[PDB]
RNA sequence: AGUAGUAACAAGAG
RNA sequence: CUUCUGCU
């Protein structure tokens, strides 16, 4: 009586039985050391795939380049990268006829986007290449030290707060003979224009952990704060574009994303002639990224453009040069090990140019071998290819356009097809009066692809009758069957704070029960294991369980003193009182009734000093990353309580060369903070002005301290005193 | 410790199957070591929450 | 030894 | 030695 559940799909219909094919209930498997090799490898595969273009070398950065674009047309099914550009313009040609006036429309709201731009945009986003350090540091942080660099060395265009003229600072940067930076002992280091070119086009790589459904690892990229100005306009324009198109199904998210599909889908099936048969395509392309060439995106860039005004298309289409010219940084390094003399050393990879082959084993010697030749001051040029290309948004444009071309009216022959497409994922409708229509629209669709570069995985594709499909882990089986094991992940606590966790963890529930068909029995259980599981973690067992933790003592404390137990929060000891009933309503709310008047003041006194109050953008906001795409942003309902406390923040950075930067931003929030207690709505609404802030706050301390003194808030002596304080901060900063 | 004491057919423990790439005149003296300790803690000692 | 698997850990920086 | 750290 051999067990099999395999055999239950013989039965249940694979697609509604879908979730148990999902492993997710185990640990994803991370990544272990350095993320050189995959850089290599993928800088490797990159240039041969493209291998047939044509070499030049760089005038400015003196590194060689390899154009693919107008090489010879594909031979084989092998990936290639030889897009042709008369292709390309033609797709986006008949793109703009299918619907006339998007690039139009598009363009006149990017161009107001590029207008309203602030330079603070760019701090959203994380882990940007911080080209003053060489290192990875927070959007904010790489923002600002490099509009610091820029300031001290001439370029003062940035004080106007638009991010055009941030764009413009950093092209006259690029233009700067030479270049000043700091370190730190605060040493300063001279950069000539050569090596600020390369350290300002480099792209930092790393490993993409804890991904989920692949055996090999890979690596992801990083660009510097330069590219990501006009990144942030062409991913506008991109998205702009989508909105309009029916196929791309990349803008939108969550159900708004699932409702797109169903309802185009349905179109498209619904218009189909009842006497042509239907076929469904699904696969992903392989390496898309690899084989995604910057200058088709320059090309789509300068035809979408059209008539613009001359400022627009050097502004959009100056992303797409930079990511031309781009620099893989190799990473890391490597780590080597002599067994006999048992000892451990660490190679960084802007040695791996000169060192001895003799060290590295057949594949990395032959990958160190592959990539020696496009190895500058450490960094491998990478002009083919899109290492990590943040221009999903424009990929999927011009995958949609290539759908798009398979419309009756362009084919002009008998089948035809449509579809979705979303970055590199896509699913292809065929229709055809027979099977030898649907196999000459299949050939014709693939070699269109071909033509533009993308090309069809037959490794991970099929081809079946219309009706079922998968697009992006999404299965439609005559409509979208809900997959919840995607969302298993989510379950548990989120690890934000004792408060945060709760409505997390009951948002979750109910989200999941209205979404991802969660039975209200398995909601009930759910709701028991993440309780159990709360309790565990933050050590806030019952007062009335015998349960030993460092913790007991204070809540067996707090539930005898307490007269109404059921009103102490669980994060007390209290009892649990949610169920399907209340899972949206916020647990102080739901226990308010019941708790006692001093535990209530307690617990709820706006005094107490573990409660912070961060900007607004961060206030009742969580980032949660699910098991597949990227982080996203989950609002929850929480009362501030003494619960909503913030963790303890890594300390390594405080035995290290850099720690000075700690330092500094323990300086600059000393300052903002004390900013917000003479300008209160500083968090609610960015203030705005060009004078030195502590021109603003004496100011605004003369203001207060007169019309206190005038309402009688405060007496003669205490504005005498302030007024005193006032001259002396003024004499302080003329003194310096 | 309770659940140890409910036991008392005990004996002397001797090896039975080595692992190969391992130098086993340790794991034998692992398991005794461990035995003396829960006697040393189980005799005597406050019965600490952690050994 | 072991984890683990295209590279690490089996402490690290002072 | 002692100091400092477990995402930097």
């Amino acid at each position: 009586m051999d067990v099999n559940p395999t055999l239950l799909f013989l039965k249940v219909p694979v697609q509604n039985a879908i979730s148990t094919t999902f492993p997710y209930t185990g640990d994803p498997p991370y990544s272990h050391g350095t993320g050189t090799g995959y850089t290599m490898d993928t800088v490797n595969r990159t240039h041969k795939y493209s291998e047939k273009g044509k070499w030049t070398t760089n005038t400015e950065t003196g590194a060689p380049q390899l154009n693919p674009i107008d090489g010879p047309l594909p031979e084989d099914n092998e990936p290639s990268g030889y897009a042709q550009t008369d292709c390309v313009l033609e797709a986006m040609a008949f793109l703009e006829e299918s619907h006339p006036g998007i690039f139009e429309n598009s363009c006149l709201e990017t161009m107001e986007i590029v207008q309203q731009t602030r330079v603070d945009k760019l701090t959203q986003g994380r882990q940007t290449y911080d080209w003053t350090l060489n290192r990875n540091q927070p959007a904010a942080t790489a923002l600002a030290n490099t509009i610091e660099v820029f300031r001290s060395n001439g370029l003062t265009a940035n004080e106007s707060g638009r991010l055009i003229d941030f764009l413009k600072d950093v092209m006259d940067s690029m233009d700067k003979e030479e270049m000043e930076i700091t370190t730190h002992g605060k040493k300063k280091q001279r950069l000539n224009k050569r090596s600020y070119l390369i350290r300002a086009l480099t792209l930092n790589t790393m490993t993409k952990d804890a991904e989920r459904g692949k055996l090999k690892r890979r690596a992801i990229a990083t660009p510097g704060m330069q590219i990501r100005g006009f990144v942030y306009f062409v991913e506008a324009l991109a998205r702009s574009i989508c909105e309009k198109l029916e196929q791309s199904g990349l803008p939108v998210g969550g159900n708004e994303k699932k409702a797109k599909l169903a309802n185009v889908v349905r179109k498209m099936m619904t218009n189909s002639q009842d006497t042509e048969l239907s076929f469904t395509i699904t696969g992903d392309n392989t390496k898309w990224n690899e084989n995604q060439n910057p200058r088709m995106f320059l090309a789509m860039i300068t035809y979408i453009t059209r008539n613009q005004p001359e400022w627009f298309r050097n502004v959009l289409s100056i992303a797409p040069i930079m990511f031309s010219n781009k620099m893989a940084r190799l990473g890391k390094g490597y780590m080597f090990e002599s067994k006999s003399m048992k000892l451990r050393t660490q190679v960084p990879a802007e040695m791996l140019a000169n060192i001895d082959l003799k060290y590295f084993n057949k594949s990395t010697r032959e990958k160190i071998e592959k990539i020696r030749p496009l190895l500058i001051d450490g960094t491998a040029s990478l002009s083919p290819g899109m290492m990590m290309g943040m221009f999903n948004m424009l990929s999927t444009v011009l995958g949609v356009s290539i759908l798009n071309l398979g419309q009756k009216k362009y084919t002009k022959t008998t089948y035809w097809w449509d579809g979705l497409q979303s970055s590199d994922d896509f699913a292809l409708i065929v229709n055809a009066p027979n099977h030898e229509g649907i196999q000459a629209g299949v050939d014709r669709f693939y070699r269109t692809c071909k033509l533009v570069g993308i090309n069809m995985s037959k490794k991970k594709s099929y081809i079946n009758r219309t009706g079922t499909f998968e697009f992006t882990s999404f299965f439609y089986r005559y409509g979208f069957v809900a997959n919840f094991s995607m969302e298993l992940p989510s379950f548990g606590v989120s690890g934000i704070n004792e408060s945060a966790d709760m409505s997390v963890g009951v948002t979750v529930i109910k989200n999941n029960m209205i979404n991802n068909d969660l039975g209200p029995a398995t909601a009930q259980m759910a709701l028991q294991l993440f309780i159990k599981d709360y309790r565990y973690t933050y050590r806030c067992h019952r007062g009335d369980t015998q349960i030993q933790t460092r913790r007991a003592f204070e809540l067996k404390k707090l539930w005898e003193q307490t007269r109404s137990k059921a009103g102490l929060l669980v994060s007390d000891g209290g009892p649990n009182l949610y169920n399907i009933r209340n899972l949206h309503i916020p647990e102080v709310c739901l226990k308010w009734e019941l708790m006692d008047e001093d535990y209530q003041g307690r617990l709820c006194n706006p005094m107490n000093p573990f409660v912070s109050h961060k900007e607004i953008d961060s206030v009742n906001n969580a980032v949660v990353m699910p098991a597949h795409g990227p982080a996203k942003s989950m609002e929850y309902d929480a009362v501030a309580t003494t619960h909503s406390w913030i963790p303890k923040r890594n300390r390594s950075i405080l035995n290290t060369s850099q720690r000075g930067i700690l330092e500094d931003e323990q300086m600059y929030q000393k300052c903002c903070n004390l900013f917000e207690k003479f300008f209160p709505s500083s968090s609610y609404r960015r203030p705005v002005g060009i004078s030195s802030m502590v021109e603003a706050m004496v100011s605004r301390a003369r203001i207060d301290a007169r019309i206190d003194f005038e309402s009688g808030r405060i007496k003669k002596e205490e504005f005498a005193e302030i007024m005193k304080i006032c001259s002396t901060i003024e004499e302080l900063r003329r003194q310096k | 410790i309770k659940c140890m004491k409910t036991f008392f057919g005990w004996k002397e423990p001797n090896i039975i199957k080595p692992h190969e790439k391992g130098i086993n005149p340790n794991y034998l003296l692992t398991w005794k070591q461990v035995l003396a300790e829960l006697q040393d803690i189980e005799n005597e000692e406050k019965i600490p929450r952690t050994k």
